[PDB]
């Protein structure tokens, strides 16, 4: 009797969402349907597109339902506001969605609450005004969740899905596999930053105040993972938007996705992780994620930068090109924070700086360079990632370097925090070296035999090549 | 140094309506001046304006229903950051 | 693509 989707968020050990508001923009809701009766509030903000009542309610009820509907939905009690900026035809407009994420914010601002949730089950093209409205929103401390959009593509060309500081969510069916249907489905990409159950997803159907209804999109995954972050912010009503994404990430089914579905470009770029509720269990653990770059593009001098949150250390970072012509990577200093940044070879068609980007009170970091000597630097504090850079055209708390390039390590004082270091090689597209269970890949890195790149995936380090080893550094307190 | 930029997908543009967006610190009280300012010098070139909306607490600026002739002129209003076109969203 | 992927 249980819907599988809120069986497949469910962890595997367990026992909301009333100190939070999450706030709905969609089409008009029915909100006497007995799922969300009391729960939802219509703000009656408007502003729709003219056309070009059941079915004007159908996508907005439905969705309310997903969120907080008492039978079928994920964060049951949860309060609910709702704004109308998509029309009958489920159309709407950028300056319509501005107008009312502009409304959203002035309500806080004249009648302050608790932490607020904004889910957004709608797409457009790129647009950079409503991705900067949306970071906007952000900074000033409101959690986003997205839409990936449903059109089988990179989430990056879509908006709000592309816009930064936003969770962008793509849909996953019964199987865990990528919903496709045709040329449709999810959208999927570096701007995707995990799936939730988004196929046959049964809600409160606005046909009648108690009829329930299956329905299928991002959307419909973007409203689990609006319900599993109300209950997060719940449990714990002090998380930056940093934390509450390194929750979901740490707390997501990993590896569960079969990615040859997505392009294969993609499937390097596309996190591997399916949204679902913490488990009873929850002291002090290292949280890190991986951050690609946008692709740094072919101008000789390019440069691709992959930053952190600015309550995140950085404390790793790699690089990858889908040719090999690659100067490899740096981390820099800037705007007194340290960055991953990626160099383009002469001749490349770009390349990808790839961030570590962890959850590290109490760090003193710092970076350690040595130029081309093979070349090594040390910790002289714990080494917690190796980079390397050369600007050629071609070939023990310690880093170790081609001969002609530069190297740096970073070190962090960071007392209560052990590391270790683990290796493997072999004689090879693709080379794999893991943490063990409990440990944190904080870095990750090739031996120095033509590399493509490295990067971590969940606590495993990949090494790509054309006697290759992989190197991963994994933390705990 | 301001930009224009309306949506790559042809079919989800909506011209004749455009999005102001003002330089980050601008004021409201500004913002409006600006509005106006654009209503005026379109009026006196023969064009009809309507400012549907100010915004203000997100990001400064305006939507304006205007002819896109007018884009290099309102470009060049003081304050301005960029111009974007509006554009559909949809139900995903 | 919207309402279930056109569907
Ligand atoms: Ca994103």
């Amino acid at each position: 009797s249980i819907p599988w989707n809120l069986e497949r968020i469910t962890p595997p050990r367990y026992r909301g969402g009333s100190l939070v508001e999450v706030y709905l923009l969609d089409t008009s809701i029915q909100s006497d349907h007995r799922e969300i009766e009391g729960r939802v509030m219509v703000t009656d903000f408007e502003n729709v597109p003219e056309e070009d009542a059941s079915k004007c309610d159908s996508h907005g009820t439905h969705l309310a339902g997903v969120v907080s509907g008492r039978d079928a939905g994920v964060a049951k009690g949860a309060s609910m506001r709702s704004l109308r900026v998509l029309n009958c035809q489920g159309k709407g407009t950028v300056s319509g969605t501005l107008i009312g994420l502009e409304f959203i914010r002035k309500s806080q601002l004249v009648q302050p609450v608790g932490p607020l949730v904004v889910l957004l089950p709608l797409a457009g093209g790129y647009s950079r005004v409503l991705n900067a409205a949306c970071q906007r929103l952000a900074r000033a401390g409101v959690v986003l969740v997205t839409a990936a959009g449903n059109f089988r593509d990179d989430a990056c060309l879509y908006s709000p899905a592309s816009a930064p500081e936003v969770i962008t969510v793509g849909a996953t069916n019964a199987q865990d596999q990528p919903v496709t249907l045709g040329t449709l489905g999810t959208n999927f990409g570096r701007c995707v930053d995990l799936f939730a159950p988004g196929e046959d997803i049964i809600g409160a159907s606005s046909d009648c105040s108690t009829c329930f209804v299956s329905q299928s999109g991002t959307s419909q995954a973007a409203a689990h993972v609006a319900g599993i972050a109300a209950m997060m912010l719940s449990a714990e009503p002090e998380l930056t938007l940093a934390e509450l994404r390194q929750r979901l990430i740490h707390f997501s089914a990993k590896d569960v996705i079969n990615e040859a579905w997505f392009p294969e470009d993609q499937r390097v770029l596309t996190p591997n992780l399916v949204a679902a509720l913490p488990p009873s269990t929850h002291g002090w653990q290292l949280f890190c994620r991986t951050v690609w770059s946008a692709h740094s593009g072919p101008t000789r001098m390019a440069t691709a930068i992959a930053r952190c949150a600015p309550d995140e250390e950085l404390l790793s970072c790699s690089s990858f090109s889908r040719s090999g012509k690659r100067r490899g990577e740096r981390m820099e200093a800037q705007g007194g924070k340290l960055v991953c940044r990626a160099h383009n070879a002469f001749g490349g068609e770009g390349v990808y700086a790839i961030a570590r980007c962890c959850l590290l009170p109490q760090a003193n970091c710092s970076v350690h360079t040595a130029p081309p000597a093979g070349t090594r630097v040390h910790c002289h504090h714990v080494l917690t990632g190796c980079s390397s850079h050369w600007e050629v055209e071609d070939l023990p708390n310690q880093c170790v370097g081609h001969r002609e390039a530069s190297i740096h390590a970073s070190c962090c004082h960071a007392p209560g925090l052990e590391c270790k270091v683990k290796e493997h090689g072999i004689p090879q597209e693709q080379v794999t070296v893991a943490c063990e269970e409990g440990w944190t890949l904080t870095g990750c890195s090739a031996l120095p035999s033509h590399v493509l790149g490295a990067y971590a995936v969940d606590n495993t380090c990949v090494v790509r090549s054309r006697a290759v080893t992989a190197v991963a550094i994994c933390c705990r307190s | 140094t301001a930009t224009f930029h309306r949506c790559a997908k042809d079919p989800w543009r909506l011209p004749g309506t455009y999005v102001v967006v003002l330089k980050e610190e601008t004021h409201l009280s500004q913002s409006e001046r600006t509005a106006r300012r654009l209503q005026a010098q379109a009026a006196r070139r023969g064009y009809l304006t309507k400012i549907l909306h100010v915004f203000h607490g997100l990001l400064p600026g305006f939507l304006v229903k205007m002819s896109g002739d007018l884009l290099e002129l309102a470009l060049k209003l003081p304050h301005v950051d960029y111009i974007e076109e509006d554009s559909s969203v949809f139900a995903q | 693509x919207l309402f279930s992927f056109a569907g």
